[PDB]
């Protein structure tokens, strides 16, 4: 009937950097998340707001699937009320986060001998981010008061740093593909309801 | 506006996420070289190392633009202080290149020099394995004497002027780095500030090392007299009864350790030591079984299991197919996680114990990995090896060999098996403390200036005969540079790390035994199956260099200073047995004796 495009978000070929995380909005579905929850193909699965249950009882307006890649020890930063580089400068989750985070090790697809440096993250910023705000601006982060004139120098750093994903890469710094689902519910006919 | 700390934190957040990758690349290159020696691997390793060193030097130069006087947070202050150390980046390029080429010359003339005696001009061999085997296994007087004097004459005489110029340039570098001399620069690793109550000065280390040595002097004097008594058997007319010991008859080239002197002074020669080699091969044990047993031992006390990457990326077994692998037992912290071991493991007991040492190194590495990049190290230069040694101590216990199933339960530890083990332990452990202390004291006095260049060999053998109780077989004039005969002196390595470490481990084990409620002597203690002592050690291990080593040491042992009481208690049964068998002998050494006259 209403088959949902879960293949193009979970079984996708390429993922976006955490600084430019890729948000895909899905609607008009009869979804079934137990297909993935009962698959044992994930290392981290944590659902805040709504229970990690079968979830075949929820009508939704739309569902955002924000996909990105980080290292291992930063997945714990993808959680409500958490602080850190990914939580403060790259990806913000409000304390009313009705959704969940799925995260699986990707030491085979996102890391190659010599180092995979295609993944970036925002290391510095003037302030924190809004709920679910993206920051792609490559403006040079000025620490002090001297202008950078548009190029790096004294107390002027680049706001983007690349991830150094290698194959060996102990599980802390190992690449990890993280898809965070957020199902919104507002004044709508709730076109996305499960079985 | 902003402060200095608000800018220093920003500068250190950019330094970390670059040093991480640029050091992991160099570590992966060096690992790929060590696991497979080729010609292009050397090129890749050199490229990565040069890149990492250039970046680190540039960031060190950028770091000094922030003064520590305007910085209050100590967690950022310590990283800034570790990054501001300029090394030799302060002298002119002329002198900074002269020092580097002198270091390279000294390090390559040590690994290339050979020694050859009269009566056989073709018998001209290197230190390893030519002179090494001689000084380690031979029992002939002249055979050891010619090797000793040859290695010190055809190699040290070529290092004396290089060492003088190196001392001068290092003193210039240290004075330019706002220090007194290079010995003060070396003691700087024990310097502690930015914390009241646990502050430690660079001059306090001298007082502590000199005080903790006066306590081991009776135990070492008894051990030395016992060795000298049991060495007059193998050398009836070559050792004085009231004198000191010849330097070429101590079990190695320099007399650093006395381990190879065991099958000459063993208390009970009819009782065999508990070697589990045959019991290990008879149980079809392999190298992976050895490391799985070591992991079992470490988990028994509460330390985590080795990661999966350790069991697929470590060179636990020798390839032996086409790769001329240099496999010296070493634990590897390849930057981002990636803890490995490159040991050529065999089915024996020595490789069973030494695997626990390397696994303890890995466990200390995995602990402080939560610290910032600049703080991922031991509290000082003697903590890593101490954690490594206490693990082998607890593993070599017969109560451990009987629990894992290696030893038969129908076995009893005799009242004599406790004295042979303790005697060998004092040989490898106690016999090296005076040597280390004397060498580092000589180096400090040379760097400062209490010894002019015309008394370098005069003061060396003076401190030898007055501290370690060891005399030269033949006199050496000022052209010799006997201290440079040691790998650490010719390659510019601090030596006091081997002293303090020996004192910390017994401070740990004793404490770790008290939490284990072990009742009995402090040589049968076995911390296995005791999560309390393991957790108490892990509380200190995850600290790293984040907090002063005084407070980190007070975490475990309860004391802030360097305490030698646990070390003396460890050898208390051996101390009493030595005091007993030293009844009709001379305890002490007179420096008036000379084995050449
Ligand atoms: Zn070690």
């Amino acid at each position: 009937t209403n088959l949902c495009p879960f293949g193009e978000v979970f079984n996708a070929t390429r993922f976006a950097s955490v600084y430019a995380w890729n948000r895909k909005r899905i609607s008009n579905c009869v979804a079934d998340y137990s297909v993935l929850y009962n698959s044992a193909s994930f290392s981290t699965f944590k659902c805040y707001g709504v229970s990690p249950t079968k979830l075949n009882d929820l009508c939704f307006t739309n569902v955002y699937a924000d996909s990105f890649v980080i290292r291992g020890d930063e997945v714990r930063q993808i959680a409500p009320g958490q602080t850190g580089k990914i939580a403060d400068y790259n990806y913000k989750l409000p304390d009313d986060f009705t959704g969940c985070v799925i995260a699986w090790n990707s030491n085979n697809l996102d890391s190659k001998v010599g180092g995979n440096y295609n993944y970036l993250y925002r290391l510095f910023r003037k302030s924190n981010l809004k709920p679910f705000e993206r920051d792609i601006s490559t403006e040079i982060y000025q620490a002090g008061s001297t202008p950078c004139n548009g190029v790096e120098g004294f107390n002027c750093y680049f706001p983007l740093q690349s991830y150094g994903f290698q194959p060996t890469n102990g599980v802390g710094y190992q690449p990890y593909r993280v898809v965070v689902l957020s199902f919104e519910l507002l004044h709508a006919p709730a076109t996305v309801c499960g079985p | 506006q902003s402060t200095t700390e608000e800018l220093a934190k920003t500068f250190l957040e950019k330094f970390n996420h670059e040093a991480e990758e640029l050091s992991y690349q160099s570590s992966l290159a060096s690992w790929n070289y060590n696991t497979n020696i080729t010609d292009e691997n050397v090129q890749k390793m050199n490229e990565a190392g040069a890149k990492w060193s250039a970046f680190y030097e540039e960031q060190s130069k950028l770091a000094k633009t922030y003064p520590l006087a305007e910085i209050h947070n100590t967690t950022v202050k310590r990283q800034l202080q570790a990054l501001q150390q300029s090394g030799s980046s302060v002298l002119s390029a002329d002198k900074s290149q002269r020092l580097n080429t002198i270091l390279n010359a000294m390090s390559t003339i040590y690994s290339t020099g050979k020694a050859c005696n009269p009566n056989n001009p073709q018998e001209c061999l290197l230190l390893e394995p030519g002179l090494d085997d001689i000084m380690e296994n031979s029992k002939d007087y002249n055979e050891r004497l010619w090797a000793w004097e040859g290695w010190r004459a055809e190699v040290g005489k070529q290092l004396r002027p290089l060492y003088e110029e190196y001392v001068a340039l290092k003193n210039e570098m240290a004075r330019a780095n706002n220090y007194e001399d290079y010995g003060d620069y070396w003691r700087g690793d024990y310097e502690e500030e930015w914390t009241d109550g646990y502050n430690y000065s660079r001059s306090q280390l001298i007082k502590d090392v000199e005080h903790t040595f006066t306590q081991i002097k009776p135990l070492y004097q008894h051990l030395h007299a016992y060795v000298r008594a049991k060495l007059m058997d193998t050398y009836p007319s070559r050792i004085s009864p009231t004198g000191c010991l010849p330097a070429h008859l101590l079990g190695d080239m320099w007399g650093r350790f006395w381990t190879n002197l065991y099958p000459l002074t063993v208390p009970f020669g009819q009782k065999p030591n508990i070697d589990v080699t045959d019991a290990m091969v008879n149980q079809s044990w392999d190298a992976r079984r050895i490391f799985k047993e070591a992991e079992k031992f470490f988990v028994s006390v509460g330390l985590p299991n080795m990661t999966q990457g350790f069991w697929e990326n470590s060179m636990l077994t020798e390839p032996g197919d086409s790769r001329k692998v240099v496999c010296h037992p070493t634990a590897w912290d390849l930057g981002k996680g990636d803890f490995r071991i490159k040991m050529c493991t065999k089915v024996t007991m020595d490789d069973f114990l030494t695997a626990h040492h390397e696994m303890g190194h890995i466990q200390y590495d995995m602990a402080y990995a939560v610290q910032p990049f600049l703080l991922r190290n031991g509290a000082n230069e003697g903590f890593h090896e101490a954690v490594g040694e206490i693990m082998s101590l607890s593993a070599a216990t017969p109560n451990h060999l009987k629990t894992i199933g290696l030893l038969s339960p129908g076995f009893s530890e005799d009242s004599e098996t406790e004295i042979n083990f303790l005697l060998k332990q004092a040989l490898t452990i106690v016999g090296t403390l005076p040597f280390t202390y004397m060498l580092e004291k000589w180096r400090w006095m040379v760097f400062k200036g209490e010894i002019p260049k015309e008394q370098w060999m005069q003061k060396w053998w003076e401190m030898k005969r007055e501290i370690v109780g060891v005399v030269e077989p033949v006199p050496h004039d000022e052209t010799y540079c006997d201290p440079a005969s040691l790998f650490h002196v010719a390659n510019d390595y601090s030596f006091i790390r081997y002293y303090t470490r020996t004192i910390y481990q017994f401070q740990f084990q004793e404490a770790l035994c008290r939490i284990a409620k072990h009742e009995g002597p402090l040589h049968k203690c076995d911390i296995s199956n005791s999560s309390e002592a393991g957790k108490k050690l892990l509380q200190m291990l995850t600290l790293g260099k984040s907090k002063p080593w005084t407070l980190a040491l007070e975490h475990v042992v309860g004391e802030k200073k360097m305490n030698v009481t646990p070390l003396l208690k460890y050898f208390e049964p051996l101390f009493t047995w030595l005091k007993e068998q030293n009844r009709n002998s001379f305890v002490g050494w007179n420096t008036d004796w000379r084995p050449y006259a």
